[PDB]
């Protein structure tokens, strides 16, 4: 077997900058390596094959190099359409094709701390037997953010789900929602519900909280 | 030019079968091998199956071997993917692809979405995310909970309000039903100067819900 | 003898 791994997970660069993406094979694949680009909501397309040959119609700003175990995809000057996910690909023993896990090229910008909002469950939902508590992290950068739910100061785990938007077309920020799901019974057995947010743009973790019924 | 068009996607219950088709045009279909590559939601690319130019050779990823069958009919310029004993983790967009040498995926189709789930069609309940009268910006929204299948559409004030709106990607809950939130951020002075109504549409269940969102008593 | 090489 041969495993491809890619680096970095996220490459954060400005438009017009040079981008360098890496792909590693667990054993030598000679120069039998391909690169693919997948723009948001689009099919993948072949960029480079045989490590360094450009596919037909692919612009000259894409180039590939490397051999053996280490390969690089270089984008000499990034264009707006180049902010996408890139995959490398190999084929071993004639009958197996595999990909790396992908590298995302994102638009770099200055650090922006999230503004945090907490939403209690609606009375309409409590009449159905379920309580959903929503924490909103609005317009932040970079992507890394940690959200922790606390119920009567007790840290929660396994009962929350996160969802994140794509980079905003205007300010290049992310927004994120975290939803705590509890039963109507479990929700009524506690008072203070708090969302604690840790992010690089915040000097200290921000906590938004409410008391049930106030 | 080279074009590949998949068909046959849809929703299927676990244990049942589904057949995908892919028709090629603008090139000699019989010349080269054909492939299926899939992408689970939010995940990377996973090669699924390969078949030689004349169908004499077929190979599969271990994840689908024994359950999937790839075939081709060159007179009809079509490659097929027969998927049996389907599992929830087989939910993915399935892309068909063709090669120039057998090594790489030179051209790709548009993808066909396959959703494997035992859930029944269900419209969402829409709950308000009400602002609290407790930094210049205020946030409100609507919680669109417990629907199947995707997608739902959300607008605000029938599309008149778009600035500051974030409609998040749906999450698949452990119940098998989806849920998402759609939120709007506005200047704090705008909370009382405008009405905010989220218009939720779930076509698979023919469900329409309009919810006015206002601060709670 | 590439089993998935194109037809000749
Ligand atoms: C991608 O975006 C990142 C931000 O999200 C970029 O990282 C930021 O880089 C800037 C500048 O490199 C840092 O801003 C300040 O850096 C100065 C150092 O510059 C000083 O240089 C001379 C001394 O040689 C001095 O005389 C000047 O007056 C300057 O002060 C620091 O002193 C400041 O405290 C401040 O840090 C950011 O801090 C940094 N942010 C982070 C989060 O690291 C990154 O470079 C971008 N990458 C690309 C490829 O564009």
């Amino acid at each position: 077997e041969i495993v491809l791994t890619q680096s970095p997970a996220t490459l954060s660069l400005s438009p017009g900058a040079r981008a360098t993406l890496s792909c590693r094979a667990s054993q030598s694949v000679d120069t039998y390596l391909a690169w693919y680009q997948q723009r948001r909501g689009q099919s993948p397309r072949l960029l480079i094959y045989d490590a360094s040959k450009r596919a037909t119609g692919i612009p000259a700003r894409f180039s590939g190099s490397g051999s053996g175990t280490d390969f690089t995809l270089t984008i000499s000057s990034l264009e707006p359409e180049d902010f996408a996910v890139y995959y490398c690909q190999q084929r071993n023993n004639w009958r197996t094709w595999t990909f790396g896990q992908g590298t995302k090229v994102e638009i770099n910008r200055t650090v922006a701390a999230p503004s945090v909002f907490i939403f209690p469950p609606s009375d309409e939902q409590l009449k159905s037997g379920t309580a959903s508590v929503v924490c909103l992290l609005n317009n932040f950068y970079p992507r890394e953010a940690k959200v922790q739910w606390k119920v009567d100061n007790a840290l929660q785990s396994g009962n929350s789900q996160e969802s994140v938007t794509e980079q905003d077309s205007k300010d290049s920020t992310y927004s994120l929602s975290s939803t705590l799901t509890l039963s109507k019974a479990d929700y009524e057995k506690h008072k203070v519900y708090a969302c604690e947010v840790t992010h690089q743009g915040l000097s200290s973790p921000v906590t938004k909280s409410f008391n049930r019924g106030e | 030019q080279v074009q590949l068009v998949e068909s046959g996607g849809g929703v299927v219950q676990p244990g049942r079968s589904l057949r995908l088709s892919c028709v090629g045009s603008g090139f000699t279909f019989r010349r080269d091998a054909k492939y299926w590559v899939r992408q689970a939601p939010g995940k990377g690319l996973e090669w699924v199956a390969a078949i030689s130019h004349d169908g004499g050779e077929e190979d599969y990823a271990e994840s689908v071997k024994g359950r999937f069958t790839i075939s081709r009919d060159n007179s009809r310029e079509t490659v097929y993917l027969e998927m049996n004993s389907l599992r929830p983790e087989d939910t993915a967009v399935y892309y068909c692809a063709t090669t120039r040498s057998g090594w790489y995926f030179d051209y790709w189709g548009q993808g066909a979405l396959v959703t494997v789930s035992s859930a029944s069609t269900k419209g969402p309940s829409v709950f308000p995310l009400a602002p609290s009268s407790k930094g210049g910006t205020a946030a409100l929204g609507c919680l669109v909970k417990d629907y199947f299948p995707e997608p739902v559409t959300v607008s605000w004030n029938s599309g008149a309000l778009t600035s500051g709106v974030h409609t998040f990607p749906a999450v698949l809950q452990s119940s098998g039903l989806y849920s998402l939130s759609s939120v709007v951020t506005v200047p704090s002075s705008s909370l009382g100067t405008q009405t905010y109504i989220c218009n939720v549409n779930h076509k698979p269940s023919n469900t329409k819900v309009d919810k006015k969102v206002e601060p709670k008593s | 003898r590439d089993p998935y090489s194109p037809s000749q």
